[PDB]
Order: C-alpha cells, then sequence, then structure tokens
C-alpha cells in the first residue's frame, strides 16, 4: 500500500518527464546541422613526447598556464612537467602507488591525487624549502577515488567508487557537502567553466547535474547502455559529453535535458576511457580501447582525424585551456602532446 | 692460372661456369632480398611505434642485411662478365670491406639476439633481461666498431689486381698465406656457431624441462629458432668446409700444381652465394614470423 | 522503513527535477551551433595554426 | 638556451637519475594479485609465507620481491579493479585477463598445488609459477613467441 | 625556517689562504644551486662563484678563478669557498645565496647574514646612473637600471633582478625576472623595462624602504651587478 504506491508514483514521474523530454524534442540536431560545410579531415601530429614514467599512465592534467601539466602513474610518482621543453618540473613520490586521478590547482600552487587508499592527497607546489611536501590528506570516503577536481586553492571536489561525490575544505581538511544520487561507481567528474556545476557519470550508466553551493542533484541523464568512463563539459557550460564503455559517445544539453548526438562508427567495439572538446567545442576527441584517439565533429558526428601514436589503451587526454595542443598519455608508459 | 700478389704464391681461374648459373641465382637474391628488407626497414621505421631493446639488435640486423644487398649488384655486373671488374679503385675497396664487415655484422647481431633470447629464457631473473635502450644502441654502436675494426685491413690496401686483363677484384684467393682475412673467416663461423648452438640447446632444453613446450606458440618458437639454427649452419657451412679442403690442399701439394684447385674454387665461389641468400632469407625468418 | 525513505527521497528528487522550464532541441542546438560558429577561427586545433605563433615545434 | 633553462635542464637529468635509480630498485621485484572469499582459509596460507583499502605483503625466496595484494576484505565490485591491476604478472586464488596467468592453492594456463606442510613447497611453487610467466614476458618482449 | 650562516675569516696575511664555510639548515640544501657574493666595504655586490644543484656545474668568475674552490657537503648542508693566494682586493664581506632553477621559480631568495675577509695591506655591463636620491615618505619614486646588452630572450622572459639591502643587513629579493613579485614583500614595489633600460617603482615609502638597491642580470655568467642606489629620506 506504500512501497507499490511510491513505485508507482517514480513510474509516473519517470513517464511524465520523458513525456516532457519528447515534447521539446521536436527537432534534430543533426537535421539542423546538416546544412553547415564540413570540418574536413584534421592531422594532428606529436610535437612532443615526454618519457621518465616506469609504469601504466593513468592520469594527466593541465595547468591554467597551459604550459604546466602533472601525470599520475602505477610507479608511484607524481611528475609534473614542462611541456614546451620537454623537461622535469617536480617528481613527487606517493606513498601508495595505486593513483588512479590528479588534479592540477587554477593558481598553479597545489597539486592532487588520489587512487585505491581511498585519499585525495593535496601537495604544496610552493614551499620556503625547495622540496614538494604533502599539504594535507582528506579521508572520508568509503571507496576508492577516482576524480578529485580543484574549485579554487581551498575547495576541491572529489567523486568516489563509493557511489557518493564530495566538497571538501582543504584548511579544515573535513567535507563540506555530499552528492550522494547515484547507484554505481562514479567514476568521472568534469568542472563547469563557471565552477557553479559539475556532472558526474557513474557505472549505473547515468550522468547527474549538481549544483555545488545547493548540494542536491539537479537533473539526471541517462541512454548509454553499459558505464560511463569519461565526462567533459562543453565549453560554455550549456552541453556536456559521455563516454561508456558500450563504444559510443553521447553529447547531452543541460536546458534541453536530453541527449542531442550519438557518436558512433560500426568499425569501433572498443570502449571509450577518456573525451575532452576543442576549445570551440566543434572538436570532440575520444580515446578508446584500441590504442588510439580519433577526432569527432562534435556537430556532424563523423570522424575528422585519427591520434594513433600510442602503445596500448589510451587512458587519459586534456586540451588546454588556450587549445593550442591536446596530451594524451598511455599504458605504454608515455604522453604525448598533439597540434 | 698462376699469379703472386706480393709474397704469396696464388692461384687463380677464370672458369666459364662462373657465369651460367651465378647471376641468375644472384639476381634472384638481389630482387627477394631488395623487397623483404626494404619491407622490413619501412615497417621498422614508420609502422612499429615500438622499440626496446631486441627490435634494436633486429635493426641493426636488417640494416647490415640491406647494405649487403645493395652492394650484391656490383657482384652481379663483376660475374656477368667473368671476372672483369671496370669501376675504379675505391669502389672495389668498397665493395669488399662492405660485404666483409655486413656479414660479420649480419653474424655478431645473430650471435647477440641468439644470446638475448637465451638470457631470456634460461636467466629470465637477470639484469640484461631488462635493459635500457640507450644501453642497448650503445652496445650497438660497438658491436659496429668491433666489426668495422676487424674489417679495416680491407680498406688499406691497393686491390685493381691486374689479372692480365681482368681487373680482379675478388677477396678470397687462393693463396699459400695465413692472413687474417681467413681466420677471421673461420672464427665468424666456428665461434658464433659454439655460440648459438650452446644458446639454442639450452634454450630448448629449459623450455622443455619447464614443460612449457605444449603450448602452441612456445611449441612454434623453439621450431624457429630450430629454423634459424639450420639456415646459420646450412648457408655457412659449405663455404667453411671448401676453405678447410683448401687448406688442407695447400699443405700437402701446395701451389706448385694450381690445376688442382680449379674445382675447389668453383665450388667455393658457388657456395660463397648461400651467405648472401642467408641475408635475403633474414626479413622471412626473423621478422615476418614474429608471433 | 529505511526503504520507504528511500522511495520518499527519490519522489521528492523526481518531482523537483520535473520541474525544470525545458528549452526545444532546436533552440539548443542552433545555441551549440552559433557557439561553434562565433569561436571557430579562435580554435588552434580546428584551424592550423602556421609554425610562427606555435608554442610546441620540432 | 639562457643559463636559467640550463639549470633547469640540470635538475630535469638530475630527477631523470633518481627515477633512473628508484626504477632499478624496483625492476627486481613482482606484483602479485591475491583474490579470495575472506572467510575461505585464505589466511591460513597468508601466513604460512608471511613468515580501508587493499592489504600489502611482502616476502623475498631468491633475490625476488614478491608484492601481495589481498584483496578479499573489500566488498566493492570485482570488475572495477582489473583495469588497476590489469597488469600484474599472476593472480593466486586460496580455496578450502586474456593473458594473465592464475595460480591456483588448495588449502584443504592454470597452475595447481595441494598445500604441503611446510610453506617452503608453496613458495617453490609459487616461485616457478612467477619464472614461468617471467619467461614468457620475456618471449614476447623479444618477438619469438 | 631557512637560515644560512657563515663562518671563517676576518684577518688574513696577503698571499694566504682562507675556508669559508656556509652551514645551512632548514631547507633542502641539496635541490638548490648555491651562490658566493661579496661586496667591498663601501662599495656594491660583486659575484665571485656558484656551484649547481648536485656538484655538476660549477662557475668562477674571471677575478678569482683558478685562485678560488667552491665546494659543497650536501650530507652536512655545508658550503665551501677555499680561497688561495689572497690579494689585498679579495677583503670583503662574503654572502651565501640560495637559489634554484626550475620553470616558475624565483632564485636568489635568501641570503645569508655574511662573514668578513679581512687582508692585510667581453661580459654584460650593468649601469645605474644615479647614486643616491633622497625621497621624503609618501612619494611615488623610481629607481633606473640600463644595460649593455638586451636581457630579452627567446623565451620571451627578461633575466634582470632586483635586490634591497637595508643599512646593516643582507639583500633580499624583491623583484626577479624584471616583472615578477618575490614572496613576502610588499605589493607597492613594482619592475617594468624593456631589453635594455629597466626602472623600478616604489609607491610609498617607509621607514623601511631606505637602503641600497641593486640590479642584477641571470642573462649568462658571470653574473653582473650594478652600482647600487641609495634611498635618503
Ligand atoms: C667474388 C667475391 C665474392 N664474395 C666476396 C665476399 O667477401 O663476400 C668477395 N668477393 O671478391
Amino acid at each position: 500500500s506504500e512501497l507499490d504506491q511510491l513505485r508507482q508514483e517514480a513510474e509516473q514521474l519517470k513517464n511524465q518527464i520523458r513525456d516532457a523530454r519528447k515534447a521539446c524534442a521536436d527537432a534534430t540536431l543533426s537535421q539542423i546541422t546538416n546544412n553547415i560545410d564540413p570540418v574536413g579531415r584534421i592531422q594532428m601530429r606529436t610535437r612532443r613526447t615526454l618519457r621518465g614514467h616506469l609504469a601504466k599512465i593513468y592520469a594527466m592534467h593541465w595547468g591554467t598556464d597551459s604550459r604546466l601539466l602533472v601525470s599520475a602513474s602505477q610507479d608511484g610518482k607524481l611528475i609534473i612537467w614542462d611541456s614546451y621543453t620537454t623537461n622535469k618540473v617536480h617528481a613527487i613520490p606517493l606513498r601508495s602507488s595505486w593513483v588512479m586521478t590528479c588534479a592540477y590547482a587554477p593558481s598553479g600552487n597545489y597539486v592532487a591525487c588520489g587512487g585505491l587508499d581511498n585519499i585525495c592527497s593535496i601537495y604544496n607546489l610552493k614551499t620556503r624549502e625547495g622540496n614538494v611536501r604533502v599539504s594535507r590528506e582528506l579521508a572520508g570516503h568509503t571507496g576508492y577515488l577516482s576524480c578529485c577536481r580543484f574549485l579554487d586553492d581551498n575547495q576541491i571536489v572529489t567523486s568516489s567508487g563509493d557511489t557518493t561525490c564530495a566538497l571538501w575544505d582543504i584548511e579544515t581538511g573535513q567535507q563540506t557537502t555530499t552528492f550522494t544520487g547515484h547507484t554505481g561507481d562514479v567514476m568521472s567528474l568534469s568542472l563547469a567553466p563557471d565552477t557553479r556545476l559539475f556532472v558526474s557519470g557513474a557505472c549505473d550508466a547515468s550522468a547527474k547535474l549538481w549544483d555545488v553551493r545547493e548540494g542536491m542533484c539537479r537533473q539526471t541523464f541517462t541512454g548509454h547502455e553499459s558505464d560511463i568512463n569519461a565526462i567533459c563539459f562543453f565549453p560554455n557550460g550549456n552541453a556536456f559529453a559521455t563516454g561508456s564503455d558500450d563504444a559510443t559517445c553521447r553529447l547531452f544539453d543541460l536546458r534541453a535535458d536530453q541527449e542531442l548526438m550519438t557518436y558512433s562508427h560500426d568499425n569501433i567495439i572498443c570502449g571509450i576511457t577518456s573525451v575532452s572538446f576543442s576549445k570551440s567545442g566543434r572538436l570532440l576527441l575520444a580515446g578508446y580501447d584500441d590504442f588510439n584517439c580519433n577526432v569527432w565533429d562534435a556537430l556532424k558526428a563523423d570522424r575528422a582525424g585519427v591520434l594513433a601514436g600510442h602503445d596500448n589503451r589510451v587512458s587519459c587526454l586534456g586540451v588546454t585551456d588556450d587549445g593550442m595542443a591536446v596530451a594524451t598519455g598511455s599504458w605504454d608508459s608515455f604522453l604525448k602532446i598533439w597540434n | 692460372h698462376f699469379l703472386e700478389i706480393d709474397k704469396k704464391n696464388c692461384c687463380v681461374f677464370r672458369d666459364d661456369f662462373i657465369v651460367k648459373v651465378l647471376p641468375p641465382v644472384l639476381g634472384l637474391e638481389f630482387i627477394f632480398g631488395l623487397l623483404g628488407n626494404g619491407l622490413a626497414l619501412w615497417i621498422f621505421c614508420f609502422h612499429l611505434k615500438s622499440w626496446k631493446s631486441s627490435r634494436i639488435f633486429l635493426f641493426n640486423l636488417a640494416v647490415a642485411d640491406f647494405l649487403l644487398i645493395i652492394c650484391l649488384p656490383f657482384l652481379m655486373d663483376n660475374y656477368v662478365r667473368r671476372w672483369d671488374w671496370k669501376f675504379g679503385d675505391i669502389p672495389c675497396r668498397l665493395m669488399l670491406f662492405m660485404l666483409a664487415m655486413n656479414r660479420q655484422g649480419s653474424i655478431i647481431f645473430l650471435t647477440v639476439v641468439a644470446v638475448d633470447r637465451y638470457f631470456r629464457v634460461v636467466h629470465p631473473h637477470h639484469a640484461l633481461n631488462k635493459i635500457s635502450n640507450r644501453t642497448a644502441a650503445i652496445i650497438s654502436c660497438l658491436l659496429w666498431g668491433i666489426t668495422i675494426g676487424l674489417t679495416v685491413h680491407l680498406l688499406k690496401k691497393k686491390m685493381p689486381i691486374q689479372n692480365g686483363g681482368a681487373n680482379l677484384c675478388s677477396s678470397f684467393s687462393i693463396c699459400h698465406t695465413f692472413q687474417w682475412h681467413e681466420a677471421m673467416f673461420l672464427l665468424e663461423f666456428f665461434l658464433p656457431l659454439g655460440i648459438i648452438l650452446f644458446c639454442s640447446a639450452r634454450i630448448i632444453w629449459s623450455l622443455r624441462q619447464r614443460q612449457m613446450d605444449r603450448h602452441a606458440k612456445i611449441k612454434r618458437a623453439i621450431t624457429f629458432i630450430m629454423v634459424v639454427a639450420i639456415v646459420f649452419v646450412i648457408c655457412f657451412l659449405p663455404s667453411v668446409v671448401v676453405r678447410i679442403r683448401i687448406f688442407w690442399l695447400l699443405h700437402t701439394s701446395g701451389t706448385q700444381n694450381c690445376e688442382v684447385y680449379r674445382s675447389v674454387d668453383l665450388a667455393f665461389f658457388i657456395t660463397l652465394s648461400f651467405t648472401y641468400m642467408n641475408s635475403m632469407l633474414d626479413p622471412v625468418v626473423y621478422y615476418f614470423s614474429s608471433p | 522503513t529505511a526503504s520507504i525513505a528511500q522511495a520518499r527521497k527519490l519522489v521528492e528528487q523526481l518531482k523537483m527535477e520535473a520541474n525544470i522550464d525545458r528549452i526545444k532541441v532546436s533552440k539548443a542546438a542552433a545555441d551549440l551551433m552559433a557557439y561553434c560558429e562565433a569561436h571557430a577561427k579562435e580554435d588552434p586545433l580546428l584551424t592550423p595554426v602556421p609554425a610562427s605563433e606555435n608554442p610546441f615545434r620540432e | 638556451l639562457s643559463a636559467e633553462d640550463k639549470a633547469a635542464v640540470e635538475r630535469s637529468k638530475m630527477i631523470d637519475r633518481n627515477l633512473r635509480e628508484d626504477g632499478e630498485k624496483a625492476a627486481r621485484e613482482v606484483k602479485l594479485l591475491l583474490l579470495g572469499a575472506g572467510e575461505s582459509g585464505k589466511s591460513t596460507i597468508v601466513k604460512q609465507m608471511k613468515i580501508t583499502g587493499i592489504v600489502e605483503t611482502h616476502f623475498t625466496f631468491k633475490d625476488l620481491h614478491f608484492k601481495m595484494f589481498d584483496v578479499g576484505g573489500q566488498r566493492s565490485e570485482r570488475k572495477k579493479w582489473i583495469h588497476c591491476f590489469e597488469g600484474v604478472t599472476a593472480i593466486i586464488f586460496c580455496v578450502a585477463f586474456t593473458d594473465t596467468s592464475i595460480i591456483l592453492f588448495l588449502n584443504k594456463e592454470i597452475y595447481t598445488h595441494f598445500t604441503c606442510a611446510t610453506d617452503t613447497k608453496n613458495v617453490q611453487f609459487v616461485f616457478d609459477a612467477v619464472t614461468d610467466v617471467i619467461i614468457k614476458n620475456n618471449l614476447k618482449d623479444c618477438g619469438l613467441f | 625556517d631557512v637560515q644560512l650562516v657563515e663562518s671563517g675569516g676576518g684577518l688574513v696575511q696577503p698571499g694566504g689562504s682562507r675556508k669559508l664555510s656556509c652551514s645551512a639548515s632548514g631547507f633542502a640544501f641539496s635541490s638548490f644551486g648555491m651562490h658566493w657574493v661579496r661586496q667591498a666595504p663601501e662599495k656594491g655586490l660583486e659575484w665571485v662563484a656558484y656551484i649547481s644543484s648536485g656538484s655538476g656545474t660549477i662557475y668562477y668568475a674571471d677575478t678569482v678563478k683558478g685562485r678560488f674552490t667552491i665546494s659543497r657537503d650536501d650530507p652536512k648542508n655545508t658550503l665551501f669557498l677555499q680561497m688561495t693566494s689572497l690579494r689585498s682586493e679579495d677583503t670583503a664581506m662574503y654572502y651565501c645565496v640560495r637559489s634554484i632553477y626550475y620553470y616558475g621559480s624565483s632564485p636568489f631568495d635568501f641570503w645569508g647574514q655574511g662573514t668578513t675577509l679581512t687582508v692585510s695591506s667581453s661580459d654584460i655591463v650593468m649601469t645605474q646612473a644615479t647614486s643616491s636620491v633622497p625621497v621624503t615618505p609618501g612619494e611615488s619614486v623610481s629607481i633606473s637600471c640600463r644595460s649593455s646588452k638586451s636581457l630579452l630572450h627567446s623565451n620571451g622572459n627578461t633575466y634582470l633582478y632586483w635586490f634591497l639591502q637595508r643599512p646593516g643587513q643582507s639583500p633580499q629579493l624583491l623583484i626577479y625576472r624584471m616583472s615578477n613579485l618575490a614572496s613576502g614583500v610588499p605589493d607597492r614595489f613594482s619592475g617594468s623595462g624593456s631589453g635594455t633600460a629597466f626602472t623600478l617603482t616604489i609607491s610609498r615609502l617607509e621607514a623601511e624602504d631606505v637602503g641600497v638597491y641593486y640590479c642584477m642580470q641571470h642573462l649568462e655568467y658571470p653574473l653582473t651587478f650594478g652600482a647600487g642606489t641609495k634611498l635618503e629620506l
């Protein structure tokens, strides 16, 4: 009399929200963009190769200056690179070698990392001594830690394998807000360029939108068949793209509240590990299990090129804030920068 | 048939059988080796995306084979006109030096690959099995220097041998004198043969004794190491046994009657072509069979 | 009654998720197209810059 | 190239050499992923060659370092650490991945070994199993297999 | 905290030898390259020698090359300057200077207190036209420095450094690479210039802004200073 009624109410709410989405689904993005000119074939070559890691590279991030990047690896080493000159700036040893994520603070005074130790650890890169020391280790996540992203020098959101997200205050070391609406392990994050919202994909094949200050889920996006491994905001913050294990990318948008485009080819069966956007949002770069990344025309959903210089599963890729280059990491322990 | 060079009594022949058989087999060898080694180098440079350390040795072997193959057509032109080299003085030295040095480099890099496999199969937990790329490149440079230094002796000679009107450009004339060029030949055979046989036997013994032979890829690997050993033996044994026969004939009869050397000389210069056939078999047996 | 509380929380979340204005797909697609077009000349990866103003060079 | 850039290059080279030393130190170690039910007698063997997150164990037999990563305690999904553990040489299983070997132990290619009274035989068996998988990675590394 | 303490010297007969020691504490001594800088009584700064991190690279001034030897003891965080065949021109106050080099770093941050040595008896030229400028507090003052050649490099950064030496204290960095503000210094210090001419601007003058200001180039060795400019109240 109670559980059945609540289930029926949830089902009818889902039906009505799907009907509302269908009502505004009169047009299609492909139909609108059929008239525009094709982007054409794009050849992008490996301009820099960064060597020094002795294990599979799992994460990388760019600095907001677009010159410095930090990469994590299974050898228990954080390496800050100078992409212009290929030479290393720092090498931060880690207590645990099972790190799965790394973040670069937008100011540049801190870096973060985390993994199977259930801790995103903040490292102070600007000390009076010439060493990098661990500023603080944030604990409280039940499961592993798959992504943490810096909001500012004092705030950071973390996604975790305990189906939750959390917003931390670094000085105190405690969570300020928690985000609990997912069902499966949260595998990815992407902060909006205004630092007001973020999207998180999980193993329940759904992506959710959160307001950082509100602390509650705002929109839920479905459509993928398997777990979502990557997520990325459109440059204007009004849309986002998801990559999953069922070998397809999907572009969702927040205002219309539904999927707009599907990026899949019959020649691709391997899953998707990473996804990013060009500075204008016209290109969508997705990395795959089949050892190479390929470029997608974001408005026409056709391939425009391939990044095929890696010898293993491309696990990470990212584009600079000024859009001059994209850096990809793989399990062959090399980082390549493409222009 | 007698022609002394400086102080060595040498018997030289210009038999017409050198033009009936050698130019065709060497032309086939040139074409197939050029195709195979060009494809091997093209794949090694462009479509590899992986170097490690053993591929460095394989690339050096391919380089030596290609350098011998590009040298083969001049041997063609020599053979088609019955020892009538006409290019000059420096280009004949360059031929002989390149041929000998590239054959030695191929043999040393075969031995290096064999020792690499032996250390990867009989001492898997050894430092040499996880060597750096810089160390591999430096070792390759040192080995190339070793071969070049062993072959300089052919680069510091005057080699327009005027055999009346022939202008002979041969390197293995039948001469009653033990020079470094023949001891180097015999060592090139025997010492790498000993190392290769030891490494192959120990690899097979370790693989079988660990009962790892029952796989399908491991059986193919054992078969192909047997095949590379057999190819080395088949290509390098006939010329060496003919050289040993020549030494025995010199020590028994001597240069006083050179007519007894005609058959042995023809046989030596016929079976010397299997040495280059080894270079033209190399892409098929070492690169195109990687699985 | 933990399951009942979870169901009530889900009902509230879906109800609040159902109370947001939704823009027609045509308008959102046009907005994305306009944003891509207006910043197309600013994209270094879409339009390859010459080697002079390339921070990464051989 | 300026003096400051030269000194930065020198710093990068010193970092490179420190990384080389650490990698040479870690190249003589092997990582083994240990699975179990948590209450299936695994602790017996764990303490047999012994003498939140994942537990690490260290034990040496013959110039070769083994790391044991007991993951039976975690209740999380089995497949969600596989992408993290995709590179381990072998997986050890105690009972009462297209090219990753499995080592099997009986408390009371797949390698099987019934537990003996002395832990020496068990350690020898696991050492032999790691030898074979290292032999075959070395072969792949070469090009033969 | 970070501190460098110097020892040795004080009275040396001409032609003799001496050993200056610099004991460091409070920071990772091994990661920093270390400089020796001396200033004569009533004279500006003068770079002496440089030993890099890991002892890989060593430089000497042309006036001390051969006679001086710089070395470090990383276990004990100690810096040495073996000084031999000492001349009457070698009497000065010697400073032990801390510097690290990576992208975005500030070298020449911390200076030791100094030790006094009394001896009984092609490169870039940095020029400061003025020597003494009396300014009342609260008035913006401009300090200029000129270079013999352009300090701008292909990287786009010009290697110009500014130091302030208060009366009785060692110099402290306030501007590095002509634009950046050193850690811990007030925001009223600003640096500008283009290639050859440079200007340091102080907005409001407190009682702690009184001292001698030095302009330094780090484009190439030998490192060169300019004749300092003194501010009076
Ligand atoms: C005729 C001939 C045949 N082979 C060689 C060689 O050194 O391989 C040299 N010459 O002169």
